[PDB]
């Protein structure tokens, strides 16, 4: 089967929105890390 | 096995700085539809299928999510 | 009232009324014990 | 105690009821032959 | 039909009625039926497709109870 | 160490062989034989008997009734009154056999003569299992 | 709770019933083998009489299991 | 009427071939399935599909019908189109012992 | 918390049950047609199978039941085996629906055994040899035996398929728990959860052949 | 209580004797199988032996059933 | 009290001793099976052997409800 | 008090011991059924084993109901 | 605490109902030996009914197993 | 005392391992009577064999009348 | 402790479980007598079943010296 | 205390494991008189597979007696 190029836009809407995707991972990460390294020391 | 990457390096590629205009276009043209609403002479089918591929880049951003956090069941703390 | 009756109640007629018949005996002594079941419940 | 014992029958009898429908399934290009070679002529006095 | 009509009405022109939904889904039964199984040399897919139909339907019910067995909390 | 010997009132299907495996329908259900197996005399019922040379390779038989007896030195004896190759017969003859016999015995009233249509009955039956 | 607790020890004795079903269970498909060897034209005469016993012994089996869980939790 | 020959045409026991020749356009061939591997890691990820002990009964009884499948699919498939056959065989055949009686009368 | 897969499930309010139970019979089609597909070929074929190996050791009033008994077993095999799917409720784990599946159908046997018969029927309730100081012991004997046929039907079931679907949900979770700790014992357990899944596939089926068996010797007995 | 507690174990216990029916069924629906591979003609003489066989077998059985619930509810 | 309890485990075990005749009645009326089977002609005579056995089998059963039913009531 | 309590649940414990012999009695006169199947002129002989062997087997079950006795009155 | 230590008890018991397993299995795998040794033709054909027979007779002894560790740590 | 009233029960339910003896003895002379049935002229090596798996098989019987009267008294 | 006092019950009463193996294996090792007198020719293959069964049958038996031990000493 | 309590009734239970080998020593020394009644000839061949089942089963069986003095001394 010959392969068809996916439409600019597609490919750059793909890239685009993984790249905010791994800032937001990236983002969110350190927002939790601190609150639940709170509430895990306050429930003992 | 290898034949991925032969598809691979036709679709699944990081998009060239050269074919950003384009895109830009394919982008123009859909805000044109949304500012005159030409859009409902978009018959169904292809309507589900623009809806098909706007889920799936949402899931390429999901994608993005779980590897920018370390972590794939959830957020590990 | 078409159609039901005529592909529902005739092909199980010949059961519904004279196969059956201790079966719906059963059924009812079978209502009777769930509701007393579900009386002291 | 097989059936036919308490019915009053005896092996032999058995053996030739038994021997007989075996000869009967035969197909026809060997029901002659073997009705032949093992018929029975004798006979009590 | 859909995938070809494009007016808000036609929800509206349908039949919602209960012979007009129970014809709805005879109709979708033998479309399917017609098409994965009633054919000579047929496939196994026809009903593989059922089954995982029927455990998506079972999976949905179940989640009340599956969601207090999460691993994560957020 | 088993010498078989399979027979009929006119041929002798073997005699002294040795075989390995020999199968038979004794009228106290059937067992199969190999060297050194314990000694026993049994009479047979309307089945197959199968031999297996040391070869590997099964011979089939189809016997009407006679009698077994395996004995101390190894040595096995089989005489039957009827032994047919399983290619001389035919299904149609017997499951024909079989509905005249079933025929009769639910006509039939008197216990001996009821006994000998039964006897007739299980003959075919073991003739079509038997056949195929 | 005293309740509460010979209730573990009332639904595990209760359970050792099932050990009559293991024991029985054998002896159906231990006879079902040697009846077979002897007679094996009656194969789907004698199976039939196997599920039979299977399903009978295995019933008295399921009724300690009823026991066990009518003391663990309907108790 | 006559039965058609085949059936639908589909991939892995639950795709239609349909859904990926009419995914081909927009984004090419591995587009559907790397929506499907989007959508399963996004469900497992949001706590959608929570992994628990049904989870390793799921991989187990996908396990056996996989192996029930991939080892007694072609045995029950020609017997089903050996019954057939036989049928067919029979009843043909009761078509000519009617011709060869009434043609004999 | 562990009897969850048994509870019974309700889908945005709505009683899903009832779409459960009515799902098995969406599997069996059927067809005018003379030769027909594959599915409805091997189907057709094991009901006759199953109704020669059932129906043959009934008189003519036994046969006559013929449509229930086989359409008995193939409910109760359909709805276990779709059971053993993830996640699935299985209908037959209830000992609601098993008892309303076995109490009509004992009901039914005993009764047509009363109606007709009834001087056989109560003499069914003695074995024909039996010695006269013994005959006075054996009557109590069999009829609280005949009055817990139909509890020990329903009870069969619903605690066989019960406890086979906790057992594989239990040496479930041991494969979970043991994933992030030694790996060939995860493969150990792993190995015994897809052994146990077969039997349960052999169970589903027998029991589903054990009920219905169980009905016809019911059956047999009182006609 | 402690006789609440008690009739736990002793409902529990009785039980256990239950499990003399599933080995005894088993093994009359075992020998059944073995004496009719042997004279198949007599299927319907044994049979009537199997379930006179049953029949007191398990009334051993729920005579302990009797027990299990004569001190779980009627005491 | 320490008594009326103790009083329901002791009547509960002592019944676990009708398991062996639940068995020992299998065996009985298993071994009536194969025995007519091979020698019909002795149906009356083997049947009389089986009730002296089932009624020596059962008497050994009976002494255990005999203590379970001394233990609970008089006592 | 707790020894007047131990006495009936030990009592209790060593009547299951009876189990033996209900099963041990049933393979006996089991036995004695087969084995007079195939050679009914022994009668006379087989009998005389059977009670030697019922005899042994009904010893080793009324040492269990001799402790269950010397415990429950003897203690 | 009186409920942890009434686990170890009630899991233990539930365990004995393995023995009945340990038995039915021996018997599946004793006829198989016996009914080879008769028809050794039918070995494939009686090892099939072996291992029906050994899959339903441990199928009971898993149950216990069951228990055993449904109180054990599911409670 | 909890350790006399623990030794009452400890002591009772060792005896229950006689009802191993109790059903191994009635195998042993049951099948003397089936061995003898068959082939009467080893009548005494026949019995040889009985008191020999008799005595065996009781052995395991008087270990468990042992530890019964060992806890009992000895401790 | 009234847990370290339980653990020995518990393991106490998880080895009764290995009393099934010991009857299992005293029935394969007698079939296979039983089956060697018959075909003595096939003592290779039987043994080979031999301990097929002996192996499975004791795999039963450790399943219980398992809990054995896991309760007394891995708890 | 209630350890030295629980040592007792721990040490108790597991003897009866010893039940199990006193039934499957009867049933091999059974199997030994029913083999070499019908082939005298391998009474000694038969013998060597008696005692390796007599051994094999009265195995498990000191399994038992191992943990009943492993609870009542060793802890």
């Amino acid at each position: 089967v010959p392969p068809v190029q996916v439409s600019p836009l597609i490919k750059l809407g793909r890239y685009s929105a993984l790249f905010l995707g791994v800032a937001y991972g990236a983002t969110r990460y350190n927002y939790l890390k601190p609150r639940a390294e709170e509430e895990r020391r306050i429930a003992a | 096995l290898a034949t991925f990457w032969y598809y691979a390096k036709v679709e699944l590629v990081p998009p060239t700085p050269a074919e950003i205009p384009r895109a830009i276009q394919s982008l123009k043209k859909i805000v044109n539809s949304a500012q005159t609403g030409s859009f409902k002479q978009l018959t169904v089918k292809e309507a589900v299928l623009n809806g098909l591929v706007a889920t799936e880049v949402l899931m390429w951003f999901y994608v993005g999510e779980i590897i920018g956090k370390r972590g794939i069941i959830g957020y590990d703390v | 009232l078409q159609s039901i009756i005529k592909n529902i109640w005739i092909p199980m007629k010949p059961y519904y009324t004279k196969v059956y018949q201790e079966i719906w005996i059963g059924m009812g002594l079978m209502g009777f014990i769930v509701y007393k079941i579900r009386a002291a419940d | 105690v097989a059936y036919w014992r308490q019915a009053g029958l005896s092996y032999i009898r058995y053996s030739q009821i038994c021997a007989k429908a075996v000869r009967d399934a035969l197909k026809t290009e060997f029901k002659a032959n073997a009705e032949k070679t093992s018929g029975s002529n004798v006979k009590i006095v | 039909e859909v995938k070809l009509g494009e007016l808000p009405s036609w929800i509206l022109m349908r039949d919602f009625s209960p012979s007009g939904i129970f014809g709805a889904f005879q109709r979708g039964y033998y479309r399917y039926y017609n098409k994965y199984i009633n054919v000579k040399k047929g496939s196994i897919s026809g009903i593989t497709m059922v089954l995982a139909c029927y455990v998506l339907f079972s999976y949905s019910f179940s989640y009340k109870h599956l969601k207090h067995e999460r691993l994560r909390k957020y | 160490q088993m010498s078989f010997t399979f027979a009929s009132p006119t041929q002798v299907f073997f005699n002294g062989a040795n075989v390995r495996q020999v199968d038979v329908p004794t009228l106290t259900g059937a067992f199969g034989i190999l060297a050194a197996h314990v000694p026993t005399l049994q009479v047979l019922r309307p089945g197959l008997v199968v031999v297996h040379a040391e070869d590997g390779t099964t011979s089939k038989y189809f016997v009407s009734s006679g009698s077994i007896a395996v004995n101390a030195d190894s040595s096995v004896q089989l005489l039957a009154e009827e032994a047919v190759t399983l290619d001389m017969l035919d299904l149609g003859a017997a499951k024909a056999n079989l509905e005249k016999a079933q025929a009769e015995l639910v006509g039939t009233a008197d216990e001996a003569t009821r006994a000998e249509i039964q006897i007739r009955i299980e003959a075919n039956e073991a003739l079509v299992k038997a056949l195929e | 709770d005293i309740d509460t607790a010979a209730k573990f020890i009332g639904a595990g004795a209760a359970t050792v019933g099932v050990a009559g079903s293991g024991a029985g269970i054998g002896t159906v498909f231990g006879s079902l083998i040697i009846g077979y060897a002897r007679n094996p034209s009656l194969k789907q005469q004698l199976f039939s009489y196997a599920i039979l016993g299977f399903a009978l012994s295995e019933a008295m089996g399921l009724f300690c299991l009823m026991v066990a869980f009518l003391i663990l939790f309907a108790m | 009427p006559p039965l058609p020959e085949y059936g639908g045409k589909v991939r892995y026991g639950l795709i239609p071939e349909e859904f990926f020749q009419f995914l081909y356009p927009k984004t090419g061939v591995t587009g559907p399935y790397v929506l499907g591997t989007g959508l399963i890691l996004y469900a497992l990820s949001k706590e959608i599909y929570v992994i628990s002990a049904e989870t390793f009964t799921a991989l187990s009884v996908l396990g056996v019908m996989v192996y029930g499948i991939k080892k007694y699919g072609p045995f029950v498939a020609d017997f089903a189109d050996k019954l057939n056959e036989q049928k067919l065989a029979q009843l043909e055949e009761a078509k000519q012992a009617s011709i060869q009686h009434i043609q004999n009368a | 918390n562990l009897f969850a897969s048994f509870i019974a499930p309700t889908i945005l309010g709505l009683p899903a049950a009832v779409l459960i139970i009515l799902f098995p019979p969406l599997l069996i089609p059927t067809s005018k047609y003379l030769i027909n597909n594959r599915l409805i070929t091997t189907q057709q074929w094991l009901i006759k199978l199953t109704s020669k190996q059932m129906m043959t050791m009934h008189n003519t009033k036994g046969r006559t039941w013929s449509l229930m008994l086989v359409s008995l077993i193939i409910f109760i095999a359909t709805t276990n085996l779709l059971g053993l799917l993830p996640h699935s409720f299985t209908p037959t784990t209830q000992l609601s629906m098993n008892l309303a599946m076995a109490i009509p159908l004992w009901a039914g046997t005993v009764i047509m055994g009363f109606r007709s018969k009834i001087k056989n029927a109560l003499a069914h309730f003695l074995p024909q040899g039996t010695p006269t100081p013994l005959i006075p012991m054996l009557v109590i004997i069999e009829t609280i035996s005949l009055l817990i046929q139909p509890m020990a039907l329903a009870v069969r079931l619903t605690a066989n398929i019960t406890a086979g679907h906790l057992l594989m949900h239990l040496i479930g979770s041991a494969t979970l728990a043991m994933s992030t700790i030694n790996l060939p014992s995860t493969l150990i357990i792993f190995t015994i959860l897809i052994l146990l899944t077969i039997l349960e596939i052999a169970v589903a089926l027998i029991q589903a052949y054990v009920f219905t068996l169980l009905v016809s010797l019911y059956l047999h007995d009182n006609t």
